[PDB]
């Protein structure tokens, strides 16, 4: 698929669908971590995957990799009593995309 | 990493003794190569021509070869250069227009003479690459302008150059050339998002061929070829087990980005192996080229010896052999040793007798029983020549009638053949150990299989696997029996024979080791069926064939190159293994190199092809001619690399006319860029005439004109001139024709001078054919000197037949003060010789017609865009995308 150009589309596509998908079958070691409050980045909108691109030579090549570690977390909403009834409503989503 | 390489016991752990390389090997192997024969001619009286043997640096040559894949045939140029010229007379509306691509062809190569044929040939082939570097180029952002909506390109990317006229002209003709010069409007040139211009421009016929054959080959070969040739080096490292990274190569081609390729992959190996005496060269080469780099691991000093209390120890039958070293020579002997058993029929092994050592008897012995189970001779191939298996076989019987215990009993037979009796209680015979050729009797591959066939291979002239002593390479991964059960028939056949002579301790300790010599052949046969398969292997007709022609004492276009060694040295080399480590430098590298130079073989095969029937097309000019002449002129202008590698053994001082045209006539070809570029050129080459060289010189008695000016300015328009250039030749009648041998013979009679003027005084023509001559242009506005006004087409000096012909083309020129009879005269002038040539050079055109010659089409690429050459992107450890079928 990363041949023809259509590797990210097809990835948008299936997202788009509401669909799983599962990279391989290789066994991967757990961690378990917990928070208080808004996690990192690096947890919720990581990808699994890694995907480069390079030029030598008038010619291209591609670099495709499957991570091999992946993370549990439990978040934990605390709550004060200066809060509106609908302040932790957002007009737009947060998304995760990691589920064992 | 690889898991043939783990160790769990310290049965196979020992210690490093030496290492060796490819890079030292192959040179090893040339020095013992060459100093060989330099010993035989200095020891005794020979006579023979003077050639000295040397070694070059192989690995400079290697490098060379590599480097002459960097070179392009083509150029990129912004305009093309200019093919038409002009030259104004005093004339208002006539001018004469020459073609420029005759003159500059004409001052070429060397004047062609009768005794020098070499010279011929190197004229002919200068000739040939200087229509071939002309005629290949691409064009690349002309320039361009605007007139009333349209893009118009420039008046200089157009070949006809007209500066010098403009002045000369009226208003009527200049306007008609400025309506000429804007209407050469860039086709589909209104549009954007382009990717060629298309225009109208002027270029010669033969410059004009390769053009479009280059813009063809350009257009044709994309990415399919490169995908083939990535899918045959990805089969190759699949067979080579080579590891892969994770990056891969993607079919994505930039929008402003065009590919060439010069080069492809699935070389034809045959002509590889076509070259006359290159057995030598192409075994150093793949030596070189595909020899990894290991290191002699010692067996386990335990062994031998074991210990059960500090002053009880178990002693080996062998002690004193064991606890010795070797000196350099006996490493020299080794190391031939590993290098013959590693190729199996192109090196042999023979022995080497010097009065200059003292060594023990037993040595010889221990050899003679060593040698039998190390070495092979059985049906298919052999290490060994004869002589050497009947030295052995000797050594052993002498080993088994010596005993330092008790007698037994033996009965000898009827002849007095070595090895011909009973020994023993049991009366074991032992007559199977004598050496027979037809069935390897004595030594390994008695009963086994040692070659066979398991799948096609990426190179098709070898296919054969290689089975030493029957083990097959999987054995040290998954092996299909115990410790206990590894043995072969050869082996234990000599263990049952070694027994019923009354050695048991040597029994033992040969017991103890074989494991080690089993683990010694299954890294041998890995590494002979993984990494030497290369196209210099030799093919599998030779393979067969080696062994009958042994036999039968025939002639053979392969023989092997024969080596000699010591008798401890079987000894020494029994008591090593050779354990690769790292692979080779270059292996990732070599098909590129071999690719190149079955290119250039190609290329001068062709130029040879081409060249042989010279002498058949035109008899008189090579009388003295042979195939060597024109076999050093290929090779005088060739790559210096190609030629280092096809003189590796100083071959060329012994190849004969015999070889050489039996080479020549072999159809196997390696297609190539250059190849098709220089084909291209060779056939528009054929027709002599563009070569200008000719043999229509005719000599006829004319009169040069003296016109009647009459009118000064009528005779000034209609624009006089006056040339030797014959329009159309005379009929079949009414011409004689000459011969050299005929001109040779009349001028030794002294009756030439007589018959020529005769035939003059008769007004008729004569032809001086069968002789090419170099022809030259000239232009004269004044009467000409009398070197060239009557000049003649031979020389004395007996005459000479091949002398260079000047056509020149006299303009006439008059003033105002020249009365109308001021250029007669009472006795008249002559001219002699004449010249016919079909094509067509120097022209007299009216004014309005100057722009005629646009008549060719030329594509040209943008500015935005890209040229690369990808022929060095060509190497085994790229992996693509999408398999291919």
């Amino acid at each position: 698929q990363a041949n023809m150009g259509q590797f990210r589309a097809a990835l948008r596509r299936i997202m788009d669908d509401d669909d799983w998908v599962r990279f391989g079958g290789v066994l991967r070691t757990v961690r378990v971590k917990f928070y208080d409050a808004r996690p990192p980045d690096d947890v919720l909108q990581g990808l699994p995957f890694s995907y480069d691109t390079n030029e030598r030579g008038g010619l291209a090549y591609a670099t495709i990799k499957y991570a091999t570690e992946t993370t549990i977390f439990y978040l934990i909403y605390n709550v004060e009593f200066s809060n509106t009834p609908d302040s932790l409503v957002l007009i737009n989503p947060t998304y995760t995309m990691t589920k064992v | 990493q690889r898991p043939e390489r783990i160790k769990t016991t310290p049965y196979l752990e020992g210690d490093v003794l030496s290492s060796d390389s490819g890079p030292l090997l192959s040179v090893f192997a040339l020095q013992e190569i060459m100093q060989k024969v330099r010993q035989v001619q200095a020891d005794y009286m020979t006579a023979t021509r003077e050639v000295d043997f040397t070694v070059p640096d192989v690995q400079k040559i290697l490098d060379d070869i590599k480097a002459l894949a960097a070179e392009q045939v083509y150029k990129i140029v912004k305009v093309p250069s200019i093919s038409f010229r002009h030259i104004v007379m005093q004339s208002r509306d006539r001018v004469l227009r020459v073609d420029t691509y005759y003159e500059e062809m004409s001052q070429v190569g060397d004047v062609i003479t009768e005794d020098e044929p070499e010279k011929f040939y190197s004229t002919i082939i200068k000739k040939v690459r200087f229509i071939r570097g002309k005629g290949s180029f691409i064009l690349h952002d002309i320039p361009t302008r605007d007139h009333r909506g349209m893009e118009v390109a420039e008046p200089e990317v157009l070949g006809v150059e007209f500066k010098n006229v403009l002045p000369v002209l009226t208003a009527e003709h200049r306007a008609m050339i400025q309506n000429a010069l804007d209407g050469s409007i860039i086709e589909n040139g209104n549009v954007a998002t382009r990717d060629v211009d298309v225009f109208i421009g002027a270029c010669s016929e033969p410059v004009y061929r390769i053009y479009n054959r280059l813009q063809g080959y350009i257009e044709a070969v994309q990415l399919q070829e490169l995908r083939n040739s990535i899918g045959w080096l990805e089969r190759l490292g699949h067979r080579k087990r080579i590891t892969y990274s994770q990056e891969v190569l993607t079919d994505f081609r930039r929008q402003d980005t065009i590919w060439v390729l010069a080069l492809q992959l699935p070389v034809n190996p045959q002509v590889v192996w076509d070259v006359p005496r290159s057995s030598i060269a192409n075994l150093i080469m793949n030596i070189a080229t595909c020899l990894p780099t290991g290191e002699y691991i010692a067996p386990n000093p335990r062994i031998s010896s074991i210990t059960l209390t500090q002053r009880i120890t178990t002693t080996g039958p062998f002690a004193i052999l064991t606890g010795s070293t070797p000196t350099a020579q006996q490493l020299n002997d080794v190391r031939k040793i590993y290098l013959a058993l590693m190729f199996p029929g192109q090196i042999i092994l023979d022995l080497k007798i010097d009065p200059g050592e003292r060594m023990d008897p037993a040595v010889r012995m221990v050899a003679g029983v060593v040698g039998h189970l190390l070495f092979t001779a059985g049906g298919r191939f052999t290490n060994l020549t004869q002589n050497m298996a009947r030295q052995l076989d000797i050594a052993l019987n002498d080993y088994l009638l010596y005993m330092y215990n008790t007698r037994v009993q033996v009965n000898y037979g009827p002849t007095g053949e070595p090895l011909d009796f009973q020994i023993g209680r049991n009366q074991y015979d032992c007559n199977v150990f004598r050496a027979d050729f037809a069935t390897g009797t004595g030594y390994n591959g008695w009963a086994t299989i040692d070659v066979e066939y398991r799948e096609p291979a990426p190179y098709v002239h070898a296919q054969r696997y290689i089975r030493y002593c029957g083990i097959d390479s999987r054995e040290l991964i998954n092996p299909t029996t115990y410790g206990i059960g590894m043995t072969y028939h050869c082996y234990n056949e000599m263990l049952r024979m070694l027994v019923a002579a009354g050695k048991d301790s040597e029994a033992a300790y040969f017991r103890s080791m074989l494991p080690f010599h089993m683990v010694r052949f299954a890294r041998i046969n890995q590494i002979i069926n993984e990494d030497l398969h290369s196209v210099f292997s030799l093919p599998d007709d030779m393979f067969n064939a080696l062994l009958p022609d042994l036999i039968a004492g025939a002639h053979q276009n392969a023989d092997p190159v024969v080596l000699d060694v010591s008798w401890i040295s079987l000894w020494f080399a029994f008591n090593r293994s050779f354990e690769p480590t790292h692979r080779n430098e270059m292996l990732e590298v070599a098909p590129l190199i071999e690719s190149v130079y079955a290119s250039e073989l190609s290329v001068m095969k062709v130029d040879m092809r081409h060249l042989s029937l010279m002498q058949r097309r035109f008899p008189d000019v090579l009388i003295q001619a042979r195939p060597s002449h024109f076999w050093k002129a290929v090779l005088n202008d060739s790559p210096e690399a190609v030629k280092a590698v096809m003189n590796l053994s100083h071959s060329h001082n012994f190849i004969n006319i015999r070889d050489m045209m039996r080479w020549v006539m072999l159809p196997s070809l390696q297609p190539s860029l250059k190849l098709a570029l220089e084909e291209e050129a060779w056939a528009a080459a054929n027709d002599f005439e563009d070569l200008m060289l000719t043999d229509q010189v005719y000599m006829h008695r004319d009169m040069l004109p003296e016109p009647r000016l009459d009118d000064i300015e009528r005779f000034r328009q209609e624009g006089f001139y006056y040339t030797n250039m014959l329009e159309a030749p005379p009929e079949i009648d009414r011409v004689v024709q000459y011969t050299y041998e005929i001109a040779r013979l009349q001028a030794n009679m002294g009756q030439f001078r007589a018959a020529l003027r005769r035939i003059m005084d008769d007004d008729d023509w004569v032809r001086f054919g069968g002789v090419l001559r170099t022809v030259r242009v000239k232009f004269y506005d004044a009467r000409p000197p009398d070197d060239v006004l009557q000049g003649l087409p031979f020389s004395y000096d007996t005459i000479k037949y091949a002398t260079e012909t000047t056509i020149f083309y006299l303009i006439y020129n008059v003033e105002f003060s020249n009365t109308p009879d001021s250029l007669v005269l009472i006795n008249p002038t002559y001219t002699m010789t004449k010249v016919f040539i079909n094509k067509r050079i120097v022209e007299r055109v009216r004014v309005g017609q100057i722009l005629a010659v646009l008549n060719r089409r030329f594509v040209a690429y943008k500015g935005k865009m890209r040229i690369m050459d990808i022929t060095q992107s060509l190497k085994m450890g790229t992996k693509l995308a999408a398999p291919t079928v």
